[PDB]
């Protein structure tokens, strides 16, 4: 059996949406077509089983409602659901202050399930090298 | 950092001819869905203008004669039929990683037939000699292609390091170039020699042409 | 539609700073990253980027000590400050909007920054004195900064004129020639005068060129 | 050999610095070779290498909030494996901040891991905010 | 095939932005197919996929504090794989904050990973606060 | 969200009878150690009261006759021997995930023998006609069980939906229900017709009873 | 004894807001999550959200996230829910309830009734429902707002055989109810029957004799 | 050179607090962790805790977490240790010491003696210890506070065979020691033996003739 | 916490003799590259001084005659040839985990031949006894080795809890110890008894010696 893993890099978007966008570029991972990055916004797995799923988000803001990042799951035939969430209060630094969140855990996925990351303010996400990323590996 | 090398450095074409230029990256810039390579046009005095994004997508408002293709390390831009406004320099640019980098450019130049230069030499004015420097100017006029060798000789000694060249852009009427080479010496160094010669080598000339004068 | 208007040209001494501006209109300024890009008299280089929404920046390692990037959102303007200027910073500098931090889809007109020890100085103008065709010209020597303009017979004579790009001499001063080819026949019948203008020093020389 | 993994969901308690957990919602408990015991610890039957993690979101106002992943092995005193420590927010009524801890450790048969915090009443228990798990390599 | 994993403990130093580590306390070093070299990097013998992580706790008083997981591969220039930031606390004498980084990467034989920070003197070294590790998938 | 469906909607029992009610969840709400299902009693005008927590644990102070059982998707509450204070509505609720949700309830009702309604019809008062409206009232008195159908007929034309019903709670002395149905017409509509009839169907009656009057 | 005491009933117009209180006693207020739960007319129970009184952290049902703001005053051991942008569909009894472990709901407030309606206060008209061996008679108590109305018979001397029905909300936005009594037919020409109807909100008191024909 | 200089001895009552200082010189104060270490009378060494002078971050031995507060003043290159709710068991020499990499302890302060005691400063009572071929004699120097006492014999003319014992802390909370000398038995009628006791803290100087 | 046990408690050697002392840890304190064990010297009244770091590295400025070895749970410090300045107590210390802990120490003592004590007994002075206290002092003078049993008898009855001992450091000229045992009693306690005896047991004596007085 092949190893199944993905690591994708953050991508900015002028688009109007809380869903973060990603790209297969730089020092990324995509071991085979058994995980795919779909529509720049979700990692989709072909095979059922246990996966370790993670995301890290750096954002730069000034401010208060927290900045919240959510790892979400869409399974075939099911409504979307939140798997993990992390918060950080906004910095007072000018012009903005950077803060980071890391999320990760083990979850059972169904064939064709997709995971994605949502945030309170996508325009505040830091996209400099290494700051923001999303991945998974099959156990 | 990623290095982009474009070929050729200069591509000579006519209107109504197909032009293809290439761009080779030092590493792959393609993955499963996208190639992170873009192409630009720039004319002198103007900013670059985006033509093609992600290897093959025509930017909004760019004419249909522009197309792009490639993957991995190798990308091409094609103009299906050149039009007079297309003569310009073209750059490729990746967005694979930080920093984005550009190729060195390909100049799309107007093809015409070989034309020999007319060569002319000018002694320094007495007026400039009066101020203490001697500039001697060799003019190569209305030639094609651009490649030309100008060698200065002073009583038959080949000069080195004491001249500068300047070249015009292709003439709007005849598509030719002109070139000046200026030899600069002090009054003292200049007045110590008799014969000043400009030797010109160009494929238009059946052998090199030398224009010269004697100080007096 | 989408437009980026940059500030005017700078001519400064080594060790100075300049602060360049880039005014944006015709789109939502906060929705797109702004890049800055250098093009030296001799090649395109990306300097860095700013997110206008929050002022977050990233830099090319080559420019990190040199460039400071800010925005004023209220004014839709991005700024770039260049410090410890040296002659090797002489360049055209562009702002350009980026779509998704990938391609650069609209560009400012560019701002020329020239850095030099040299002080303003008008040119000396010298004759380049004259087959069936003859050449003559004017050598426009030892001026700073660019540009000069040359015309011939106060713009009566354009045909066969070639005004070459200036060269920077090791002295820090510019030089160029302007030449014209005419019938050898005409060297008695018609007079030839070159009109040199150098606005920075407000110099204007009219030089008759003859045998 | 079976896959051995657990992922459990935060649970409030009126009781202790030790956080409580529950097998509910979108949890993982692959088999009886790992168990959630007394609502407070994950206990593994098999020796070996495990990746062990915890995620804690807390909401406080105003000394830092500290979360500790701890180990109790048979015949040994408990020990700290990992800790993360964040200053309190001044947001009102409280400000949310999150801590993530994780690393690879050799466990003995019957070892248990648990998570302690400086103030368990400040922990955020909304969906997905606070969780604890492990996987056997 | 053997299991390949490492977990090392932060070490203070007089020296550099590069953090130092040690194999002491409750560490992991499964075999010589991963080694801690010069107290500063984890070097792997075998190509393949690894999950790599670091967590750094720092104590500062108020430019952000930035931690970077870096890769040096044979014949290549070093590069950044992951970075995390946090603004400086305003607590006196200092306020603790933690950052956690981790992800799955392809490594080449003899590649080394290390962690850099903006001010290593501000790193918290108390038990469990700061650590670095990896595991081969 | 999780859906909880309770059965039966109404359970009729006497004191001294065992009562068992059930709650089916749209997904499992049990894991290794616990079931996240709880049960409540509620009387009209009062808050719910917790009876059983985590499927089978008797809440502190709750009498021993209450018990619960079940796992996965299916849970039951049993009252071993009903007492008069137990007639109430009972709700299940899970705590598996956000939001907690409740079932639709099971009414524990006092069982008695079938009793037919006494049926009465009331014309609108002259007071009320003057003011421009006619309310016609049909009364079904002291019947059991609760299910009854009242149809209004105006010159034999079956009416809808120009009536509203109201039902009392079980009477404290005889455990019966009473029901009013009110037909509302404008004065103009009322004066256009002669025979106003209320037809009542109930299992206590050998056939439907129709009570009526002629306007006049 | 653990006890939760809620604030009194509200009658408000659409677009209004109300702020409900829930005073806790008999336990450490900060040690338990407080839930708020809605129960509509003839209705089932719906969880609105929760607050941690220790820090003010909240979580909501998606259905109510726009409608409800939850706060506490630790010093007063009181939890508050503000409901905003009220519409008739928000008419319900609203409960606070203590949660043990955010699982079961082990102590409940008595409930606060919130009625939202564009109707204005209005006293009822009282119309007679005029009368085999048993006769029925009654009073139709029509077109009032808000609830409640009370009805007695012969000043409370007549209780046996009385049924006073739940009010129905008419599509006018006004309420109506009937009260009836059954009596021996043979009593219709000795006994007088008078309904005593009271609507406190409008200061309306009616004593209506109900007579044969 | 690298140097740590600690503050003077403290003599204190149960319940008081003291704040000890440790001034660092000859190296970059902020580049090295400072440790504090306790050594009780007759005892070995116990690590109390550590501070990072660059930011004031600290970590403690659990045994001293409620006893010790560590601070620094960077501009003064000084580390400070505050001890509170002092009891007689806190009597010890307290050292600051620089740590290389929080491993070894490469440079040490001279130590600060902290004595915690009910007793008040008090000069000693001085008593004779009077009389084979060799005789022993001495002075019993009793019930003084704090340490130390100095003892010479015949104004330092007599040093040979002198033994001055380390003090014993008595159940009274005061110190006692003897100073003893052996001399020829035949000298006892002719040589005079005088112990010269000096207790610098109380300015007490007692000379006592020891006679048979 | 890790317990470090040093052996022997006291090591007796001459200048010009090799000394090795050992330190056993309750768990291993070595890994792939380093051992986290360090050694110090301490003299009375002075701070400890670092000698050896990470088991075997001589600290800068420390003389070459010092060396250390070992791994896992067991470490040794060796002085190749002892010099007079080396007489002191030596401690090992680990840095494996928090808290660092030290061994209980090894005293390097100056070896010399056995010497029996001269034993003397002193009655309480009259000056002291009339102020309500009676110290009786027993002196053991210039003996070696340091181990000595001193027993007090009052009318043939063994005393307990009412004496303290003090011992000198090794004498600079002859390397012996001396010891005082001081038996304290009230004036009244003392006057109720006649024969006060100090019994001394030491390997230098062929049998125990008793020195006593009356009254
Ligand atoms: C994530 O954000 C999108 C809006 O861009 C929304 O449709 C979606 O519901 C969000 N998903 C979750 C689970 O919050
Ligand atoms: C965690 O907290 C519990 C008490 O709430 C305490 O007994 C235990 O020592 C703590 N464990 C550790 C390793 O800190
Ligand atoms: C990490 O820090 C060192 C110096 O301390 C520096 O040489 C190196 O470039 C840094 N590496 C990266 C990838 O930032």
């Amino acid at each position: 059996n092949p190893q199944i893993a993905a690591h994708v890099i953050s991508e900015a978007s002028s688009k109007t949406t809380s869903v973060l966008q990603w790209a297969e570029k730089g020092y990324y991972t995509m071991s085979n077509n058994l995980v795919t990055l779909e529509n720049g916004k979700q990692l989709t797995v072909k095979r059922q089983g246990l996966y370790y799923i993670y995301a890290q988000v750096t954002f730069c803001s000034n401010r208060q409602a927290p900045f919240i990042a959510s790892l979400c799951l869409k399974s075939p035939g099911r409504f979307e659901r939140i798997l993990l969430r992390a918060a950080n209060t906004h910095s007072s630094a000018k012009p903005c202050g950077q803060q980071s969140i890391h999320l990760g855990g083990v979850f059972e996925l169904q064939p064709g399930a997709s995971v994605f990351v949502n945030v309170t303010d996508p325009s505040q996400v830091s996209h400099g090298t290494g700051f923001t990323s999303f991945g998974l590996l099959k156990l | 950092d990623i290095v982009l090398t474009q070929s050729p450095a200069t591509l000579s074409v006519s209107p109504g001819e197909r032009a293809t230029i290439s761009c080779r990256a030092s590493q792959r810039v393609s993955s499963s869905t996208y190639s992170y390579m873009h192409w630009y046009q720039q004319k002198p005095g103007q900013p670059p203008k985006l033509l093609i994004k992600y290897a093959s997508n025509l930017e909004s408002g760019v004419p249909a004669r522009f197309s792009g293709s490639g993957s991995g390390t190798d990308f091409t831009l094609t103009i299906s039929s050149v039009e007079p406004e297309d003569f310009a320099t073209y750059y490729c640019q990746h967005s694979w990683e930080x920093p984005p980098t550009f190729g060195g450019g390909t100049k799309l130049e107007i093809k015409r037939t070989v034309a020999a230069p007319s060569v002319f030499i000018f002694p320094p004015s007495d007026e400039q000699l009066k101020s203490g420097t001697a500039s001697v100017v060799c003019l190569l006029n209305n030639f094609y292609p651009r490649e030309a060798k100008v060698q200065w000789k002073v009583d038959n000694a080949l000069q080195s390091g004491n001249s500068q060249e300047s070249v015009t852009e292709q003439d709007s009427k005849d598509s030719t170039y002109s070139l000046s080479s200026t030899l600069t010496l002090s009054k003292a160094d200049y007045e110590k020699h008799k014969v000043y010669a400009c030797e010109v080598t160009h494929q238009g000339l059946s052998s090199p042409v030398t224009k010269s004068f004697n100080r007096g | 539609q989408v437009q980026l208007v940059q500030s005017g040209a700078e001519v400064v001494k080594p060790g100075a700073s300049v602060k360049l501006s880039c005014k944006a209109s015709g789109y939502i300024f906060t929705s797109y990253y702004m890049y800055w890009v250098k093009q030296a008299p001799g090649g395109l280089e990306w300097i860095g980027e700013i997110n206008p929404s929050n002022g977050d920046t990233n830099f090319n390692e080559k420019f990190k000590s040199k460039a400071t990037l800010t925005v004023d959102k209220s004014a839709s303007t991005a700024y770039m400050e260049l410090s410890s200027l040296r002659s090797e910073d002489t360049a055209v500098y562009y702002c350009t909007r980026s779509d998704g931090r990938n391609d650069m889809d609209s560009w400012g007109q560019g701002t020329l920054v020239t850095v030099s020890s040299a002080s303003t100085k008008g040119p000396s103008v010298f004759p380049l004195a004259p087959g069936g065709t003859a050449a003559l010209g004017c050598l426009v020597k030892d001026y700073f900064p660019e540009p000069v303009t040359v015309s011939w017979n106060s713009g009566a004579l354009t045909s066969g004129v070639h005004t070459f790009p200036a060269v920077l001499q090791s002295s820090g001063l510019y030089s160029l020639s302007s030449v014209v080819t005419v019938p050898s026949s005409s060297l008695g019948t018609q007079t030839y005068i070159c009109n040199v203008n150098h606005k920075p020093s407000n110099t204007k020389v009219d030089k008759k060129v003859e045998p």
